[PDB]
């Protein structure tokens, strides 16, 4: 068998220390083989809505507790009325979210779609592969309506040991989800649709319609590699692209955090009912858990004081049930609200954000269903083997000072290419790659004491 | 009941939860050796006392769960599961059901229509052998002409099926179903 | 009288398709008729100040309660400063909020504000006509203050029912606002005075003071709408502009859930007060409400055993009312919050995020006082008519490969108008109309494969 | 003696009017005379961790309430279980937080960083000069850890009254920090040498390294300083920003808003722990707050009841705790994303939102260690005499009507400088200075009615 624990201390990765240097020009660090990769959220947008038959929950049917009741029959018009306020406002973040994530126009969805990337997130023309397994791996009970209660029925195996047939016991209903899986399963096709692209100046009004590897092309352009490279390495990026998908077929276990989180939605609202059916057999120093028995075995004199000490307990529990209910309610809100504007920024364009999805840049990111919420993909571009390299904040024509340049969305690298003659070259700021300094990559600027004095040749300008 | 919870005479239209139908009891089911003929009786929601053990429920014939001659079988919340029967058979217990029920409220038009939660059509009868409470005629007024209509949330009175495509009916019943005025 | 409700399906409307297609070129989609319209929001931003006399709402200043109640007197002053806590707070955010409102540097507001614009929002020189149909609507009982406490008095009317004067028995106070509702008018007519302009960099600086209407085309040109159709359509735009505002004469109703909600945040203050007033008459299972009462009808070693059941319950429902409040108050800071970050992108810029302000791009918006809050509006672009039109990805001279070139903020289409014999013409991304391409519509750009090859005629290069 | 209060109007500051003007060309007001400054803010990450053991807290061992707490065994149970999820909650937001401030590069750090920025914030190669402050500053009691428990017992002084000490007789026990002091510093330090710069586009892939003062220079460009100002002014603008840094050694104080909140997360954390102390005297009408004395002074039958008692109200006082304490903790889990987001946008970039950050612009910010959270310093840039002058929109050649010119990040003023020939200058939209019109300043646009038509000399294009 194992042996003993070994005490550790936690590591602390240190930073890839640049040089600080002094005078016209600095050290530069830039990578040269980036990596593609997901990062992946789970972000609950509702609760999962229940109702309560008080009269019921605090007794069933017995006369003697219905004449009781009466005097405190105002706590249950109290506690209906709250959780009808929670469940409608649960419809309305629904219909909110889903009204901005509709598209007005997209692209038919149709097999082969990308290309060369190979895209498993498209539809089994249903759901998706994707969403199928977020359902089948989350460990929740099958859903009641159809046939529902004749599951509770004695028209079934008895096996069943559903926490929904118990609804029809201790009066509980679970409502059905507002939207149907089929309509959201088509909200979502409308925003896969939709890629390809956001890009093209806003794009709230026109749609682009073009193939979604053109779309990837502008997006990577969009973060400084430059155009002569995405041309050159367009299969090595597709193939990179790929295995970072193909992760995703394993990435369904509880050591992602993010699964985990759509695991732990489904256990809280479980924990909250159940807390209910325990509380029936609770007894609050009254004789019997039992209203039937506890009138069976009294003489009425006694029998009422038992029964309202039964009763009062009773209905604390359900005051501490929707206080904890309006709670979680608001927080699903805030949630949803979120929600919503990753769809509008994550989802629908590019970002230049930071600090809001995989932390590598952004290039496209996809959502799919989960339960009670949204479950976010998110495509990300890692640096690796960084180098440093000789750079110049400019350059100026030393025989005529005015000429100044500088380097549009890149570097101005001191050459080390055997391709080109030019004692100095451009490079993009995501990946490293010489090429000549020509008009496209500059523009100009003001003279600065820093810029450097180029004796002899410059193309841009030539003289 | 649902003007008096609001204490007013103008209920906003919505869908509101209504207290449920409850059980029907049946005639009992008694063992207890040391009368005829209530040996058994299988089954709907009938009464019962075992050896002094006592509640209200449903019997129907299972398998052999252990352990035998202990005879009352019972889950983690001590609800009594099942029993094991002199005649050599054990039968397990479900307590009773119930039908939930909410209604379908219209302000601007003064009407309403209902819905019974999932129970399903096949149990929905134009009169109630339950019960809640004293009548729902008023639902009857244009139902006395109507079959019950299963829908995939329900069973429902008085909706009748139009197959109208609408963006908001101000009642959506779940689902894609809606309850248009 | 009616018949039968009718069951139905909920509609789910389908996105344009949009054929995609392969190969150099691809269809593309663009609108032809745009329609200004308004969207709504209200942001809480304060909870109504409540501080509660614990010694009096326990017991009216009887003497019998006043010895039993000193043994429980360190609840009441834990009330006292929970409550004070939550008013301190409240206070804050409402200053905190008003110093980021706040503008350096204005125009003046005359009438005549805006050109041909209506501008009903301008000061009646006041409030405004839109915050007097707001505050009119709402149905909040008329405030103390002055000249508050002797509306209670028999110096009044018989058929006051006003539960401001039930505070004064029941030992409430309603704290005064903190701004006075002049200086907030003020402080949002400040605002209203920033407009013209937000462009032209910065704005954190230097102020434009320029014309409404110049703003607003600069605005229109800032989400790809050409010049020359600006130029064109000047009345027409204005006409437009001027139906979505009308449309907010007829606004103010409760099936405008902006609205609706504003109705609520009064609801909800009313009844957290009335919560209060209702328990001053519930027995505890005391044989009276009355203190008076119950000391009268009792000999003393029962008559204080009564007394402090009710003075227990009494208590603990004085304690649950500050829990409510804590938690209110908190919501609505994190509220404010939000109200903060809108007026400084929403209000005081032209926002190019999508998903935040209505749902068509963003021009400028407005914001008035509301109870409780601030009440947004957002003018925005709809789209309408797309059609669909050939278009490039872009152009490059067939002679010489290295000329190329590709739109900026719009799309080289096929030329389909008469008055254009160039081949491709240039348009906006917001709105169909085609112009002939030219130097200022147009970047240079490293060549691609799937440029069009022109055999003759492009003006940008000419050769 | 000081004499009466005086009452007092609120004052209302009244924004600069900017007379509005019709025509083709416009008042426009811009500073003459800038100032830095900073601001800081306070936001809290965590909650002190605390654990409580159960078999303790209600009683001291004693055995006849070990045997009537069996009964009541299962409420413990669920005690522990809720602290422990809670504190595994406030773990993961901690790292959630560190795994993003990290940098994958930085610069070492040295003495004379900055050149002649003061920058005190330097490590004392350590925590750091400005952390020690906020340290001392607080008033938090010195923690256990090492040695800890031997300072509660007798081998230590008479005087010490810690409610740390007193932890091991109510049985609570506060957890230490997840990730150490040093570590902590460490990724501070990180952010640190990331700065200078986070410009040159895209800084989520290569590094710039450059001295501070080349990445100030290139953010007071990026706000519309032009260049020319900016060379001339180096060290008057390295003065101004050690005055604002320089203020911060007196800004600790309570009247510093944001000093305030860190010595109230401190009291917050202490008062939950003193209010389960103060109730293990409170009795719930039992004889005696202690245990073993109620034993003591009684026969068996009554002994039993009134212990039952006294266990009640104290397992109800450890639900309210763990209730407070789980609110808490999702406050923070909140307060902790805001965090991240301001560190990767303010600390990583500089921030054109404005809103976020002192009222300035934005221009390099800091993060620094605070008891329970980070403190953030944001410098900023206040406009100050502020001048009116008259401005155009743009300018055109009179005899060529489709030449047509407009400044870019600046205006086009009426020239007051004698220095100057030409009637017309481009002036930085942030500062106020003179220069004459050059292609470097302006860009090429469709013509206008409001320009101005200049009947000779212009320089771009100079026909
Ligand atoms: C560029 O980076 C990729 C990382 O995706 C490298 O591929 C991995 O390289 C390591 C090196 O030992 C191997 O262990 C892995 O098996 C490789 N594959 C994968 C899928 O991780 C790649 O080698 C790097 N270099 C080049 C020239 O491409
Ligand atoms: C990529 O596309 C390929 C086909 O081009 C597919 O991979 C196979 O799909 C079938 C259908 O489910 C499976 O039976 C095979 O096992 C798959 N091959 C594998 C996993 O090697 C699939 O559409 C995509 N696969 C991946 C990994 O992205
Ligand atoms: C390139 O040549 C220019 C010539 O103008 C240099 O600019 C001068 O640099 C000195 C260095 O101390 C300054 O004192 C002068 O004020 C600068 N001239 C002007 C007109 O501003 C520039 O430094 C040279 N580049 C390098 C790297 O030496
Ligand atoms: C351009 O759009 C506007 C806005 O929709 C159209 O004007 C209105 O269209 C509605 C459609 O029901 C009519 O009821 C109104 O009478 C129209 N006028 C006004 C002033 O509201 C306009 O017709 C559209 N033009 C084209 C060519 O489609
Ligand atoms: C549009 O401007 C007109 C004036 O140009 C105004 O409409 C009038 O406003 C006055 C003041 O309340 C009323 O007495 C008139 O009855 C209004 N006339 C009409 C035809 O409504 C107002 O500023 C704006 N009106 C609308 C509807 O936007
Ligand atoms: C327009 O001309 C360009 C020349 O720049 C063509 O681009 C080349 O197309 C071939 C086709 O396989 C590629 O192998 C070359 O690599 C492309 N050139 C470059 C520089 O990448 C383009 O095909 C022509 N387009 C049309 C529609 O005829
Ligand atoms: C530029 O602004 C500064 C403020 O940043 C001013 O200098 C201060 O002026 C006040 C006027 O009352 C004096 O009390 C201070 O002693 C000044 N110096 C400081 C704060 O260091 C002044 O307005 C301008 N200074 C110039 C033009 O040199
Ligand atoms: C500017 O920096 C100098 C040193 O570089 C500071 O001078 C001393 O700094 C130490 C530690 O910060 C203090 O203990 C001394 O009191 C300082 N001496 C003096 C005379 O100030 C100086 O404080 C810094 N000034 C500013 C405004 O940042
Ligand atoms: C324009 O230039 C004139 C002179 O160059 C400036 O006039 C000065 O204004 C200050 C402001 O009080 C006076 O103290 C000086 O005496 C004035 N100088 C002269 C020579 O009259 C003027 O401020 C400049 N700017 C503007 C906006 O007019
Ligand atoms: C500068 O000259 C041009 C003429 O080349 C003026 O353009 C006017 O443009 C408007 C379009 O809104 C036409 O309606 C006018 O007829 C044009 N005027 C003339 C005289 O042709 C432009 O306005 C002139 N700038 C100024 C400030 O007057
Ligand atoms: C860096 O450059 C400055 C420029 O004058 C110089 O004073 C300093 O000594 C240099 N630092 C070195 C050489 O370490
Ligand atoms: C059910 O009971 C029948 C008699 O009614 C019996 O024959 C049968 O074996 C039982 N089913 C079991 C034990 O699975
Ligand atoms: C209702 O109408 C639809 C229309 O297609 C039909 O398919 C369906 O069978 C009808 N009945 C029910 C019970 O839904
Ligand atoms: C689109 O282009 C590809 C690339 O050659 C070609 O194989 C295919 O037939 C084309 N047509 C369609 C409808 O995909
Ligand atoms: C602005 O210009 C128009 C042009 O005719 C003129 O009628 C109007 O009076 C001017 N405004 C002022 C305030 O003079």
């Amino acid at each position: 068998v194992p042996g003993e624990m070994r005490l550790a201390s936690i590591a602390f990765n240190h930073p890839i220390q640049v040089d600080q240097l002094n005078s016209s020009y600095f050290k530069l660090s830039i990578p040269t083989n980036f990596s593609f990769g997901v990062t992946q959220e789970y972000i609950q947008t509702t609760i999962q809505k229940v109702t309560v038959d008080c009269k019921q929950y605090v007794c069933n049917g017995f006369q003697k507790c219905e004449q009781l009741l009466r005097e405190y029959g105002q706590f249950c018009s109290k506690i209906n009325q709250a959780l009808h306020g929670a469940n409608l406002r649960q419809d309305d973040s629904v219909r909110n979210l889903f009204a901005s994530v509709k598209s007005s126009q997209s692209s038919p969805i149709i097999p082969g779609f990308g290309g060369d990337f190979n895209l498993t997130l498209l539809e089994p023309v249903a759901r998706s592969a994707i969403e199928d397994l977020l359902f089948d791996k989350v460990t929740i009970a099958d859903p009641g309506y159809m046939q529902g209660y004749d599951d509770c029925m004695q028209q079934g195996p008895a096996s069943a040991r559903d926490l929904i047939c118990a609804q029809y016991v201790a009066g509980y209903k679970v409502l059905p989800p507002l939207m149907d899986v089929n309509m959201e399963a088509a909200y979502t096709s409308s925003l896969l649709g939709s890629i390809a692209g956001v890009g093209w100046t806003a794009g709230l009004s026109s749609f682009a319609a073009i193939p979604f590897a053109q779309s990837i092309f502008y997006r990577l352009n969009g973060v400084g590699i430059t155009q002569q490279v995405l041309s050159e390495n367009q299969k090595l990026i597709a193939n990179k692209f790929n295995q970072a998908l193909g992760a995703m077929q394993t990435g369904f276990t509880t050591t992602n955090e993010a699964f985990h989180k759509v695991q732990d939605a489904v256990n809280n609202n479980a924990q909250a009912l159940s807390k209910l059916a325990s509380e029936l057999s609770n007894t609050f120093g009254a004789i019997s858990a039992s209203i039937g028995d506890i009138i069976q075995r009294l003489d009425p004199p006694e029998q009422d004081a038992q029964i309202d000490r039964l009763i009062n307990g009773r209905l604390t529990t359900l005051n501490a049930f929707v206080a904890q209910q309006l709670v979680r309610s608001e927080s699903a809100a805030l949630s949803a609200q979120l929600a919503k504007d990753k769809v509008n920024e994550c989802v629908k364009a590019q970002s230049k954000r930071s600090g809001f999805c995989g932390q590598g840049t952004h290039i496209v990111s996809f959502v799919v269903n989960a339960p009670n919420g949204l479950y976010f993909m998110h495509v990300g571009y890692y640096p690796s083997n960084h180098i440093e390299v000789v750079s110049a904040y400019g350059l100026c024509d030393a025989a005529n000072p005015t000429n100044c340049i500088a380097p549009v969305n890149g570097y101005f690298i001191k050459t080390n290419n055997t391709r080109i003659v030019d004692e100095w070259s451009y490079t993009g700021s995501s990946f490293y790659a010489p090429e000549p300094i020509t008009s496209l990559n500059t523009k100009y600027v003001a003279p600065q004491v820093t810029y450097q004095n180029i004796s002899t040749n410059l193309p841009p300008p030539l003289l | 009941q649902l003007h008096c919870s609001y204490e007013s005479f103008d209920v906003e239209s919505g869908v509101y939860s209504v207290s449920s139908f409850e059980a029907k009891p049946s005639g009992s089911v008694v063992e207890q050796a040391e009368d005829t003929k209530i040996a058994s009786q299988l089954g709907n929601c009938v009464e019962y006392s075992l050896y002094g053990v006592s509640g209200r429920g449903v019997f129907q014939n299972c398998t052999a769960v252990g352990v035998r001659q202990q005879r009352f079988v019972y889950d983690a919340y001590q609800n009594l599961v099942g029993y094991y029967s002199d005649d050599g058979n054990y039968y397990c217990l479900r307590a009773c059901v119930s039908v939930p029920v909410s209604v379908i409220y219209d302000k601007e038009t003064k009407t309403h229509a209902t819905l019974f939660g999932s129970v399903a059509c096949e149990h929905i009868s134009s009169t109630m052998s339950q019960y809640s409470r004293s009548t729902r005629s008023m639902l009857k007024r244009r139902d006395s002409t109507y079959g019950p209509l299963q829908t995939p949330v329900g069973c429902v009175l008085g909706l009748v099926n139009s197959s109208l495509f609408v963006e908001d009916c101000k009642l959506p019943l779940g689902q894609s179903l809606c309850a248009l005025p």
